DNA sequence: ATCTTCCCTATTTAAATTGCT
DNA sequence: AGCAATTTAAATAGGGAAGAT
C-alpha cells in the first residue's frame, strides 16, 4: 500500500492535432480553396502606460491584424489532421511502478464513450469557437483510412447518437485501447456569409505590444494546435455540478471563467490516480476522466 | 437524576417559563415542578429557561443541594424559599464603601474639568491637532489642585480659579491625593522613568509626589497657555448640588481613610479607578442626545457636538456610582452543582477525596495542588471548588490547546455550556475534519450561559460575544491573558472587565511554572488581586519551587489582609490547602508558612522516592553534542525498544538548533531506520495543527491504538526533534528522550514525556542528557539563557553538566521541589532556585510582586510586561504564496516520516530574523540559510 | 428543542384516562370534567397511552410527535386476548436512523438468521431476569426459577422451528405466572378480561411494557411488521416480542407486588416509572436490540 | 408593453458578450427592429448582460424570432412573451477621436489640414466607460464598439433597438 | 373542511379539518366548525386524516380501526403527516407486512433489482415531468428541455452503477434548475442557506414534497429506511427518493412561479395542495410505488 | 374546532404604614 | 417587637371576542 506517486511522472499527448489552416470556398464550389489572408490595418494612437508617464507624448504606431473572408467566397473551410495514438497508459517520463498499476486499474475503461465524445467534439464543431457562431450552415467532412463521413446538424453541447460519429469512434477506441494510431483529416465548411469576418486563434501579446495577433502559418490565417486539442478533450461532463462539457484538465480548471470545477473537492485527477494505485473502487466516469487525462498527458509529480 | 424546580417569579414570567419547565417536568402544583430527567435534559432546560427572557426566577434542587439558581434569587443560605424580603437588613458602619462612594463621586464630578480649555473645544470642532499638548485629565487635576491650594477643597463653594501649568499636582493630604490620582488616571496611569524614584518610592503619597506631567500627559507642549485658559460654565443647579452632596459625603467618611493601611489604600483606589472608568465608558458609549451647548465633552460617530460637559460629568458620576454599587453589592451567578464530581474518586483518582478533609465553610482558601500529571488535577480543582458550594471560578491556563483539553474534560465529565465558557481570544481556524456528526469532540464557543447583572454598568451593555463570555461566566475556562489585565493596563479601559471578573470569581491557575518570570510575577499580582476580594486561589503545579509557592502564598496573604481589614474583620490567617496525589493538609497559616510547606514537600518527596524510578538520566561524556545525539540514539534504541520499534524525543532549545539536529540525523549513515519529525513552533497554521493531532494520536500509549498510526511491523526508530513546545502542555509518551540542557525544569518536564502513560520501570537508562547546550559553541560566556534561567546576572562558573548536574540521576520533581540557594554558580538546580527567589521576592521594587505605591503608577505594566517577547512580525502564507522575505525551500528527504503540507496560516518571525530570509519549508519551518 | 433528550434518556411515561388532551399556551395538558388541567412533560415523555373516555386534539399530537412521544389507545383490539390492533401512532415525521432496519431485515428475510435471532431474544428473557432483580418477591436464584430457566435455555438451544418456540413460551410465561401465584398464595389464572387486581395490574403493566417496547423499536427505526416470533396466538407483531422480555422480570413482579401490597392503579403506574427509570430499562432494550441487529 | 426574452446560454467557449453582439447583429440583419421594437438589458452593471429583451408594442412572437435566430440556437434560450408596464430603455451614444472631427473640419469649414490640427490640438479625446457591444457594420465595412446608456423612453426606435432623440 | 383524496383505486384518504370526531348514535361522526354534524361511510375510506383544529376521541378511534379505517394525524393540508401506524394486510384478522413492503425489501436486497428500480424511479421521474404539465412553467416539449430529458434517459439507461446515477440525477435536477432560472431572468444556484425567494420557496416546497412522499410511502406500508439512490446512512432517504419524482416536475415550477409573483408562504401551501388535489399527485406516487415494487 | 392573542374584569395577593401592647 | 387593623396597589385568574391554521 501507500504507493506514492513519482516526481518525474508524465504522460505524452495522445490526441495530436495539426494547426487548423483556414481557406475560403463556396458552398457548391468546394474544390476551389483560396487561402484566407490575414490583413493588417494601422491605427494611430498615443501610448498610455502606468510605468512611463514621460513617454505618453509621442509614439506607439500600432498595426493590428484582422481576418475576413474575401468578398466572392461565402464559406470558411478549416482543415486539420487529428492524430489519435494508442498506449495512453505508457508514461514517457514516469516509469512503471505507478504507471503499470494505472494500466491495470484503467483496463476496464470504456474507451468507446471516450472516443465517441472525442469524435463528436471533432465533428459537431467544438473546434470552431467563434466562427461557428452565426453560421447558417455547418458541415464537417472526416476522412479516415479512405472513408468519408459527412455531418450537417450535430448540436455540440450534448453528445447525441448518430451512427456516423459512432462508426469512426469504433476505430478510434480500438486505437486508444490498444496499440497504434489513426488519423482523421477534418475539413469544416461553415457558410457564414459573403465577406464575413473569421476568427483565427490569438498569439499572446504583452500588456502593451499590439492589440491582437492572429495565428499565421506562412501568411495564412490558422488556429493553434493546442487550441484544437482543448476542443477535442472538451468531454468532461462527470465532475460534480456538471452543466456543460469542459476541457479535461488535471484539476478540471478553466482559465477564462475564473473557477476550477474539480479542484479542491476530491475529484481531481491526482487523488483518483492515487486511489487507483491504492486500489479503491472507482466508478466508470472518473476512471474515464483519468484515462482522458492520460490521453491528454502532462507531468503529474510532487 | 431527580430534580425539583421552584418558581419565585411575578408577571407572566411565571407563565412563559412555565411552558418550558412543564415541557420537561411534571407539575406538582403551586408553581412547583418535580421529576426525573437526564443531565442533557437539565442542559436543555437551562438553555431554554435562560433564553426565554429577563426576570426568570427559578431555583432547582438536585436531591437537597441546589442545582441552579436563575437570577439573583437569594433562595438558600440555610433553608430554602424565604418569606418576604423587604429592606434594611444590616446597615453597618460600612465606612469603606462610603469611602469609595465619596472618592468616586468627588473625582467623577471633577474627572473632565480639563476639557473646558479652548484647545479641547477646537479639538472637538476640529481645527487643530486632535492630540492635546497636555491631556485633559491632567488639566482637571491642575484645576482641582489649584482650588485645593487656594480654598479649602472639602467644604467651600467651588469656583474654578485661574490655573497655570503645574509639573506636579500631588501634595501631602492623603485624601486629596487620592482624588487627584483618580482624576489624572481616569484614562491612563502615570509612568515614572526615574531610576532613583523606581528604586526607593514605596508609600502612597510618597510615590504619588513623583508622578509628574512628563509621564505621558505632556505630549508636545506648545499651546499650554490656551490649554489652561478655562471657562466656568459648569456652575448650574444639579451639578453644584451633586458636587456638594458628594464632597460632604467624602468629608464625613474620610476619618476612616487615615485608619487604613497602605495595602488597603492601594486596593481601594484601584477599585475606585475601575468603577470610574466603568462609569466614564458607560456614559461615553451611549448617546444621550440632549445638550445645553457652549461646552462639549465627546463626539459621536458623525463628529457632531454632543454630550455637553455639565451633563457629561453628571452622567459619568451616576454611572460610576451605580457601577460601584453593583460591583460592591453583587451576589454573582455561580455554576450548576455538577453531580459527576461529588462522588468518590476510584483507583488513581482516590486522592481526590482529599476535599473531604477541607472545611466547606471557609471564606478563603489557597490551594497548592502539587499532584503529578495524569492524576486528574483540573478535575480535583473543580472538586475543591465545589466542596465549598456552588462553583464560580476562572480556570486560567496557558496555551489555547490546554484550555481546549480542560474544556473537553469539563464537557465530558459533567459541565455544560450553561455554566462553562471556553475563551480563546484569537479565533483560530483549526477545524475538525473527517466526520462532523461522529466527532464527539472539538469544544466550541457558544455559551448559552446566563448574562450577569454587571453588564448594565459596563460600556454599551458590555460588548458582543467575547466580553459577555468573560464577565457573565460562572466557570471561565480561559487563556490566562484575559485575566492578567485585571492588575492594570497602560492605555484604555481593558482593566475593568478582568477586574470585575476576578472580583466575584475564584482563580484557578494550573501549571504556573511554564510561565515566564515576569509572567509569574503578574500572575501572583492577579492572585493578590483575587485574594483582595475574598476569592480562593487554586494553584496546581507539581514541580513547584518553594520560592514560587511562598511568593504566591504571600500574595494571597496580602490580599486576604486587604479583604479582612476591608470588612473590618480580624485576620485569622489563610486556609492553606497543600495537596498532592498522596494526601492533603489544611492549615490556618498566618505565619510560619515555610516550615509547613517544606515539611509537606519533604513528605511528598518521601512519597515519591519509595516508588520505582521511572526516569533514569545519564549525562553523556561525549563533548560534541551532534555525535552525542547519534550515540545516544543508537544506545537507547538498542536498550529501550518495543520489539525493535522505539520512540525518541530530541529536546533541543531553539529552532535552528532543531533543524541542525534534524539535518545531521537525516544525513547520518547508520543501520538504524531513523524516521525524523520536526516539532518546533515556527509553522504555518495548517502544518502545525496537523503535527499536533498526529503526535497526540501516535504517542498515546494508554492503549495499543497507535500500532495503527505508525508502521510498527518493521523495526523503526521514530524520532521527534522538538524545542520546548513539547515539554509544555503535551500529553506525549516517548520510549526515550535525548535532552539538550537548558534548565532543570526542562529536564523534569521531558522526563514527564517519557513513560507518561505506561508504568513499566526502565532497566538501565531512558534519558541521555547532552554534555553541553549547543550555544556553548556560539557563546561560551552564556549558553543556558535561551529557554532557561541562566542570564547575565546569574552566570554558571562552569558549563559542564558533569560539574553542574549529577552524572547518573533519577529525574523527578524532587530537585525542583527541594529548593537550594547555595552553590548556584556550579549547579543547575540551585541556579534555578536562586533566580526564582531573587525575582519573585517579598519586596515591592517596581517589577516585583508585593507592588505597593506603584499600582497607582503605570510602572508595573510597562517594566513588567506580560508575555514579554521579541518584536515578532508575522510572515503570512496566503494560499501557497508567502508574504515577505520567505522563499520556500526543499527539505532533505532522507528520513522524513511525516510531512504535512500547508497553504494558509502564518509564521511568527522575530524581527532579528526578518533581516534575512526565514526560508520556510514544509518539513522544518524556520531557519538561517 | 436544542439537542432534545435522547429517547432512551426520557423518564416520564403516562397512560391518561377519561380526559381531553389539548394544548394550552403551548402546553400538552389533559383536562378532566372537573375543570382540572394537568400538564404533561412532552419533551421528556416516553409514551402517552389513552384509555377509555379519552380525546386528544391535533396540536397535542403535533407537539408530542415533534418531541418523539408515541401515542397509543387501549381499545379497539386492545382487549389483549387476540392482541390484534392496539392503535399505536408513532412519530415518523422525524427521519429515523436506518441501519437497524437494514441489519434487522437482513436477518428477517434469512429464516435461519431469524430463528437464531428469535433464540437470542428468548434468551433475553432470562437475561432480563438476572439483570433486573426484585427485593419484594421471587428470588431469581432459588431452585424452581433456576431449574425452569435451565430447562428454558436447554429447550431453546435444541429448538428447530417457531412452532417449537411458541411452545417454549407457553412453558416459561405460564409457569412463571404460576410460580409467582403459588408464592403469592393466590389461585391465579391469567385472564385479560378478569377483574381481580392480579389481572388488571397485569394488563396495565402490559400497556406500559407495550409503550416501552414500541418506543425502543421506533427509536432505532425498527417497525413492528417485522416480528421474530410467528404463531397462532402471537398476533401483535414485534412490540410484544420486545415487551415480553420484561414481563416476568419487571411487569409481572410489579403487578403481583402491587396487588398483594394493595397498591392503587396510580401507584402501580408510578412503581412502573420508578423501575423503568431506576434501572434504565429503555436504554437496556435499545442497546440490547442493537446487539440483536448489529451486523 | 409586452416583451420577450433572449438569454445567451452556454457561451463559455466563446465569451457571452460575443454571442450577445451576434444576437444583436442577426436581429438587425433579418429585420425585427423596423422602427418600433426596442432592446433592453436587465443586467448592465459593468457588462452588457446576457439577456436581450424586446418590448415591441404590437407583440413579438416566439416563432418569427426563433426562425430569425436559427444560427444562434446552439447557445440561445427564448422565454415566452411576458408583459411589463415599464421597460428601462437605452440609447446609442457614440465617441469621436481626433481625425474624425478633423475630416469634418476638412469638409464643413473648408480649412486646411494644419489649421484643422491647430483648432483641435488641445481639445477632444473623450473616453466612454459605459457598457457596450461590439457590432459588425455591414453598410460601412468596418467593425466597431457601440455604447449604450439609460435615457428617457422614446416612441420611435432605430434599426438596432435603441431610442431616437 | 372535509377533503377527499383518491390514493390507490377506490379507497379514499379523507382529510378532516376544524372538526371534533366522536361517536354519535353508534357510528363515527364529527361536528364541524359550522355546528353541523357529518357522518363518515366506513366502506369507501381506509385512510382518514386529522388536520389542524381536529380532535378525535377514544371510542371513535377504536371503532374506526375496527372498520379498517386507519387514522393518521397530519398538519392542515393533508400532505404533512406526522403520526400514524403501519399498514398491515388486514387490521384485525392478522398482522403481516404488506405485499408492497415485502416486495420492496426483496427488490432492495438483490443488487440487480435495486439497480433496475433505481433506473425505473428516474424513468418515472421523467414521466412525471411530462405528465404534470404546468402553465406558468417552461414547456416540457421545448427543445432544450427535451434535450435534457433525452440526456437523462441515455445516462440512466447506459449506467451500471449508483454513483453514475447520482451524478446524472444531479446534472438533470440542476439542469432543470438552470432552465427555470433562464425562464425567470435570475442567477439561481441551489443552496439551502440562502434567504432569497426562489431558494427558500423551493426549500419549503421540497419539504411539502417530502411530506406527500412520506404519506405515499406510508400508505402502502413502505418503510423509511430503504433508499434507492441515496446512501444507507441517509436518514429517511426513501422519502427523498420518492419526492425526487415530483420535486423537479411540480415543486420546482410552482416554487419559481411563487417567487416570480412573490406571494406569501401560506398561499404557496394552498397552491401546492391544490395541485396535489387536482391532478392526484399522491395517487400518482402510490401507483408509481406499486409499479416499482411489483415489477 | 382549536388555539392564540388581547381586552376587559375584578378578583385576588403583597406591601406599606402605624397605634397598641 | 409583634400585631393588628386598614389602606393601597400590583398582579393573577378567567371569560369573551376576534384572528389565525
Ligand atoms: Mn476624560
Ligand atoms: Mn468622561
Amino acid at each position: 500500500t501507500k504507493l506514492k506517486a513519482p516526481a518525474v511522472l508524465a504522460y505524452s499527448r495522445k490526441i495530436n492535432p495539426t494547426n487548423a489552416l483556414m481557406f475560403a470556398v463556396n458552398w457548391s464550389d468546394r474544390d476551389n480553396t483560396t487561402a484566407v489572408m490575414v490583413g493588417t490595418k494601422t491605427v494611430a494612437g498615443t501610448q498610455s502606460v502606468r510605468g512611463n508617464p514621460n513617454d505618453a507624448d509621442k509614439g506607439n504606431i500600432q498595426t493590428v491584424n484582422f481576418a475576413n473572408l474575401p468578398h466572392n467566397k461565402n464559406t470558411l473551410l478549416v482543415k486539420y489532421n487529428v492524430k489519435f495514438v494508442g498506449d495512453v497508459f505508457k508514461a514517457e517520463l514516469g516509469g512503471g511502478e505507478y504507471s503499470n498499476t494505472l494500466q491495470t486499474a484503467l483496463e476496464n475503461t470504456d474507451f468507446g464513450t471516450l472516443a465517441y465524445r472525442y469524435v463528436y467534439n471533432i465533428a459537431a464543431g467544438r473546434t470552431l469557437w467563434r466562427n461557428r457562431v452565426g453560421a447558417e450552415s455547418i458541415e464537417t467532412v472526416i476522412t479516415v483510412n479512405d472513408q468519408t463521413f459527412t455531418f450537417s446538424d450535430l448540436l455540440v453541447n450534448e453528445f447525441d447518437e448518430d451512427v456516423d460519429v459512432a462508426e469512426i469512434a469504433d476505430m478510434v477506441a480500438g486505437v486508444l485501447s490498444g496499440e497504434g494510431f489513426v488519423t482523421l483529416k477534418v475539413e469544416h465548411y461553415m457558410l457564414l456569409g459573403e465577406g464575413s469576418e473569421v476568427f483565427p486563434s490569438q498569439e499572446f501579446v504583452e500588456n502593451s505590444k499590439l492589440s491582437k495577433q492572429l495565428f499565421d502559418l506562412n501568411g495564412q490565417a490558422a488556429m493553434h494546435d493546442q487550441k484544437i486539442g482543448n476542443a477535442i478533450r472538451t468531454i468532461d461532463t462527470w465532475y460534480e455540478d456538471a452543466t456543460t462539457p469542459i476541457a479535461v484538465e488535471p484539476y478540471g480548471s478553466v482559465v477564462r471563467n475564473g473557477v476550477a470545477y474539480r479542484a479542491g473537492n476530491k475529484t481531481d485527477l491526482f487523488t483518483l490516480m492515487d486511489g487507483a494505485v491504492n486500489g479503491k473502487s472507482l466508478t466508470e466516469e472518473d476512471q474515464m476522466f483519468v484515462t482522458a487525462n492520460l490521453i491528454r498527458g502532462g507531468v503529474f509529480g510532487g | 437524576m431527580f430534580i425539583r424546580i421552584k418558581c419565585f417569579s411575578k408577571q407572566p414570567i411565571a407563565k412563559k417559563v412555565s411552558r418550558e419547565v412543564s415541557a420537561y417536568l411534571e407539575y406538582t402544583g403551586n408553581n412547583t415542578w418535580e421529576g426525573h430527567i437526564s443531565g442533557q435534559g437539565v442542559s436543555n432546560l437551562q438553555t431554554k429557561l435562560i433564553n426565554v427572557g429577563k426576570g426568570v426566577k427559578v431555583v432547582c434542587n438536585y436531591q437537597d443541594k441546589v442545582l441552579f439558581a436563575i437570577g439573583n434569587v437569594a433562595m438558600s443560605d440555610t433553608g430554602s424559599v424565604p418569606k418576604y424580603t423587604t429592606k434594611k437588613v444590616y446597615k453597618p458602619d460600612d465606612s469603606i464603601f462610603t469611602l469609595k462612594q465619596g472618592l468616586v463621586g468627588v473625582a467623577a464630578l471633577w474627572h473632565d474639568l480639563g476639557k473646558a480649555n479652548s484647545y479641547f473645544q477646537r479639538k472637538l470642532r476640529g481645527e487643530c491637532n486632535p492630540s492635546d499638548p497636555v491631556r485633559h485629565e491632567w488639566v482637571s487635576g491642575v484645576i482641582v489642585s489649584t482650588f485645593a491650594k487656594g480654598n479649602d477643597w472639602l467644604s467651600d463653594d467651588f469656583i474654578i480659579p485661574e490655573v497655570k501649568h503645574s509639573d506636579n499636582v500631588f501634595g501631602d493630604d492623603q485624601v486629596l491625593n487620592a482624588v487627584l490620582w483618580l482624576i489624572n488616571t481616569h484614562h491612563k496611569k502615570g509612568l515614572v522613568e526615574d531610576p532613583i524614584y523606581r528604586a526607593t518610592k514605596t508609600m502612597f503619597t510618597e510615590t504619588l509626589q513623583c508622578v509628574n506631567v512628563n509621564g505621558g500627559w505632556f505630549n508636545y507642549g506648545d499651546n499650554i497657555d490656551e490649554c489652561y485658559k478655562i471657562d466656568t460654565s459648569f456652575i448650574t443647579d444639579t451639578y453644584v448640588k451633586q458636587l456638594n452632596r458628594y464632597r460632604k459625603k467624602l468629608l464625613a467618611t474620610k476619618h476612616i481613610w487615615f485608619t487604613l493601611g497602605e495595602d488597603q489604600k492601594i486596593a481601594i483606589l484601584q477599585e475606585c479607578r475601575v468603577a470610574l472608568m466603568l462609569g466614564d465608558s458607560n456614559f461615553s458609549s451611549d448617546l444621550i442626545g440632549g445638550d445645553g451647548s457652549h461646552l462639549y465633552a465627546n463626539l459621536d460617530e458623525c463628529g457632531n457636538l454632543k454630550q455637553t460637559l455639565t451633563q457629561h460629568l453628571l452622567g459619568v458620576t451616576d454611572c460610576a456610582l451605580k457601577a460601584l454599587f453593583t460591583i460592591n453589592h453583587h451576589k454573582p451567578v455561580k455554576a450548576n452543582f455538577i453531580p459527576t464530581i461529588a462522588e468518590k474518586g476510584e483507583g488513581k483518582f482516590a486522592w481526590q477525596n482529599g476535599v473531604n478533609m477541607v472545611d466547606s465553610s471557609i471564606d478563603n482558601m489557597f490551594c497548592i495542588n502539587m499532584a503529578s500529571t495524569g492524576k486528574g488535577k483540573t478535575l480535583a480543582n473543580l472538586k475543591l471548588l465545589q466542596h465549598f458550594g456552588n462553583v464560580r471560578c476562572s480556570f486560567g491556563l496557558g496555551m489555547v490547546s490546554l484550555t481546549k483539553q480542560t474544556a473537553k474534560q469539563f464537557l465530558d465529565m459533567g459541565v455544560d455550556y450553561n455554566s462553562a465558557a471556553m475563551v480563546t481570544g484569537f479565533s483560530k481556524s483549526r477545524f475538525n475534519l473527517g466526520s462532523e456528526s461522529l466527532d464527539q469532540d472539538e469544544v466550541s464557543v457558544e455559551y448559552w450561559g446566563q448574562t450577569s447583572s454587571l453588564s448594565k454598568v459596563f460600556p454599551n451593555n458590555n460588548a458582543g460575544f467575547k466580553n459577555k463570555k468573560l464577565l457573565s461566566a460562572p466557570i471561565l475556562v480561559t487563556t490566562t491573558d484575559h485575566l492578567v489585565k485585571a492588575s492594570g493596563v497602560k492605555k484604555g479601559n481593558k482593566q475593568m472587565l478582568p477586574y470585575v471578573r476576578c472580583m466575584h470569581s475564584d482563580l484557578v491557575l494550573d501549571e504556573i511554572d511554564d510561565y515566564g518570570i515576569e509572567d509569574m510575577v503578574v500572575l501572583a499580582r492577579l492572585v493578590y488581586l483575587t485574594a483582595c476580594y475574598g476569592n480562593k486561589v487554586i494553584i496546581s503545579s507539581a514541580t513547584i519551587t518553594p520560592a514560587i509557592s511562598n511568593i504566591f502564598y504571600e500574595a494571597y496573604s496580602s490580599g486576604y489582609k486587604v479583604f479582612c481589614a476591608n470588612k473590618q474583620t480580624t485576620y485569622k490567617g489563610v486556609n492553606v490547602v497543600w495537596w498532592d496525589e498522596f494526601g492533603i493538609k489544611v492549615e490556618k497559616v498566618t505565619d510560619q508558612f515555610s516550615n509547613l510547606n517544606t515539611r509537606f514537600v519533604n513528605k511528598r518527596i518521601t512519597n515519591l522516592l519509595e516508588s520505582t524510578p521511572k526516569h533514569k538520566a545519564l549525562v553523556v561524556d561525549q563533548d560534541d553534542n551532534m555525535e552525542a545525539v547519534k550515540q545516544s540514539i543508537t544506545t537507547l534504541h538498542n536498550a529501550h525498544n518495543s520489539g525493535g520499534v522505539s520512540f525518541g524525543l530530541i529536546r533541543t532549545t531553539t529552532i535552528k538548533d532543531c533543524v541542525a539536529v534534524t539535518q545531521e540525523l537525516q544525513n547520518w549513515e547508520t543501520d538504524l531506520s531513523i524516521k525524523i519529525l520536526c516539532y518546533h513552533s515556527r509553522f504555518v497554521g495548517d502544518t502545525k495543527a496537523q503535527m499536533e493531532e498526529y503526535l497526540s494520536k501516535v504517542l498515546n500509549r494508554k492503549g495499543d491504538e497507535y500500532k495503527k498510526f505508525v508502521d510498527t511491523t518493521t523495526p523503526t526508530a521514530y524520532i521527534v526533534v522538538a524545542t520546548p513546545v513539547v515539554e509544555v502542555g503535551r500529553d506525549f509518551d516517548f520510549d526515550w528522550a535525548i535532552i539538550e540542557p537548558s534548565s532543570e525544569r526542562s529536564i523534569v518536564q521531558c522526563a514527564g514525556r517519557v513513560l507518561r502513560h505506561r508504568s513499566s520501570t526502565p532497566t538501565t537508562h531512558n534519558i541521555h542528557i547532552l554534555k553541553y547546550p549547543f550555544k556553548f559553541y556560539r557563546n561560551s560566556n552564556i549558553c543556558y539563557d535561551v529557554a532557561g534561567y541562566e542570564s547575565k546576572g546569574y552566570k554558571l562558573k562552569s558549563k559542564n553538566m558533569l560539574d553542574i548536574y549529577k552524572k547518573e540521576s533519577i529525574v523527578n520533581s524532587v530537585n525542583r521541589l527541594q529548593g537550594d540557594a547555595a552553590f548556584y554558580t556550579k549547579s543547575l538546580t540551585a541556579l534555578e532556585h536562586k533566580v526564582l527567589l531573587d525575582k519573585l521576592t517579598t519586596d515591592i521594587a517596581d517589577t516585583n510582586v508585593f507592588v505597593g505605591g506603584w499600582q497607582l503608577t503605570a510602572n508595573p505594566h510597562e517594566y513588567c510586561k506580560w508575555r514579554r517577547g521579541t518584536k515578532n512580525e508575522d510572515l503570512v502564507l496566503t494560499d501557497g504564496k508567502w508574504s515577505g522575505n520567505v522563499t520556500t525551500t526543499k527539505p532533505i528527504q532522507s528520513k522524513i516520516w511525516r510531512k504535512w503540507q500547508g497553504e494558509n496560516g502564518s509564521i511568527t518571525v522575530p524581527e532579528y530574523l526578518l533581516d534575512k530570509t526565514i526560508c520556510y519549508n514544509d518539513f522544518y519551518g524556520g531557519y538561517e540559510n | 428543542m436544542q439537542k432534545q433528550i435522547l429517547t432512551s434518556q426520557k423518564r416520564n411515561m403516562y397512560i391518561l384516562s377519561r380526559c381531553k388532551v389539548l394544548v394550552k399556551n403551548g402546553q400538552v395538558c389533559h383536562l378532566h370534567e372537573d375543570g382540572n388541567v394537568y400538564t404533561v412533560p412532552y419533551a421528556n415523555t416516553v409514551f402517552i397511552g389513552l384509555a377509555e373516555g379519552t380525546s386528544i386534539t391535533n396540536e397535542a399530537m403535533s407537539m408530542l410527535a415533534a418531541n418523539g412521544v408515541i401515542v397509543f389507545w387501549t381499545k379497539g383490539g386492545g382487549y389483549d386476548m387476540f392482541a390484534a390492533d392496539i392503535i399505536c401512532h408513532l412519530p415518523q415525521a422525524d427521519y429515523r436512523p436506518t441501519k437497524y432496519m437494514q441489519n434487522w431485515v437482513r436477518l428477517w428475510l434469512d429464516e435461519e438468521k431469524k430463528l437464531s435471532a428469535a433464540k437470542e431474544i428468548l434468551k433475553m428473557r432470562v437475561d432480563s431476569l438476572s439483570t433486573h432483580v426484585h427485593d419484594f418477591g421471587v428470588d431469581v436464584e432459588n431452585k424452581r426459577v433456576s431449574s425452569i430457566v435451565n430447562k428454558f435455555d436447554k429447550g431453546v438451544t435444541q429448538a428447530t422451528s417457531f412452532e417449537s418456540l411458541l411452545g417454549h413460551e407457553g412453558t416459561f410465561v405460564k409457569s412463571l405466572y404460576k410460580e409467582y401465584a403459588l408464592e403469592y398464595e393466590i389461585e391465579f389464572k391469567r385472564d385479560h378480561k378478569s377483574a381481580d387486581n392480579y389481572n388488571k395490574f397485569l394488563t396495565l403493566g402490559n400497556y406500559y411494557a407495550y409503550g416501552i417496547a414500541r418506543s425502543s423499536l421506533w427509536a432505532l427505526g425498527i417497525d413492528n411488521s417485522f416480528p421474530l416470533l410467528h404463531g397462532s396466538t402471537r398476533r401483535g407483531g414485534l412490540v410484544f416480542d420486545v415487551a415480553d422480555i420484561i414481563k416476568t422480570s419487571i411487569i409481572l413482579p410489579l403487578a403481583f407486588h402491587a396487588a398483594d401490597q394493595g397498591m392503587s392503579n396510580t401507584e402501580f403506574k408510578r412503581s412502573c416509572v420508578a423501575y423503568f427509570d431506576k434501572n434504565d430499562i429503555l436504554a437496556y432494550l435499545i442497546n440490547n436490540i442493537k446487539r440483536l441487529c448489529m451486523e | 408593453y409586452n416583451t420577450i426574452s433572449i438569454t445567451v446560454v452556454d457561451a463559455d467557449d466563446v465569451g457571452v458578450n460575443f454571442v450577445v453582439s451576434k444576437v444583436l447583429s442577426t436581429l438587425h440583419n433579418k429585420g425585427i427592429f423596423n422602427g418600433e421594437v426596442g432592446v433592453t438589458f436587465p443586467r448592465m452593471d459593468k457588462n452588457v448582460g446576457d439577456i436581450i429583451t424586446l418590448f415591441s408594442k404590437t407583440g413579438v412572437d416566439r416563432k418569427v424570432l426563433t426562425s430569425t435566430l436559427n444560427t444562434l440556437t446552439d447557445f440561445i434560450h427564448i422565454g415566452k412573451p411576458k408583459e411589463a408596464d415599464k421597460v428601462k430603455t437605452y440609447r446609442k451614444v457614440d465617441t469621436k477621436s481626433k481625425g474624425k472631427l478633423i475630416r469634418r473640419c476638412i469638409k464643413r469649414k473648408g480649412v486646411s489640414a494644419e489649421t484643422a490640427e491647430s483648432l483641435y490640438g488641445n481639445y477632444k479625446g473623450e473616453k466612454c466607460k459605459l457598457p457596450y457591444i461590439v457590432v459588425n457594420s455591414k453598410s460601412t465595412g468596418q467593425r466597431f464598439s457601440m455604447f449604450l446608456e439609460e435615457c428617457e423612453n422614446s416612441e420611435k426606435f432605430n434599426s438596432y433597438g435603441l431610442c431616437i432623440v
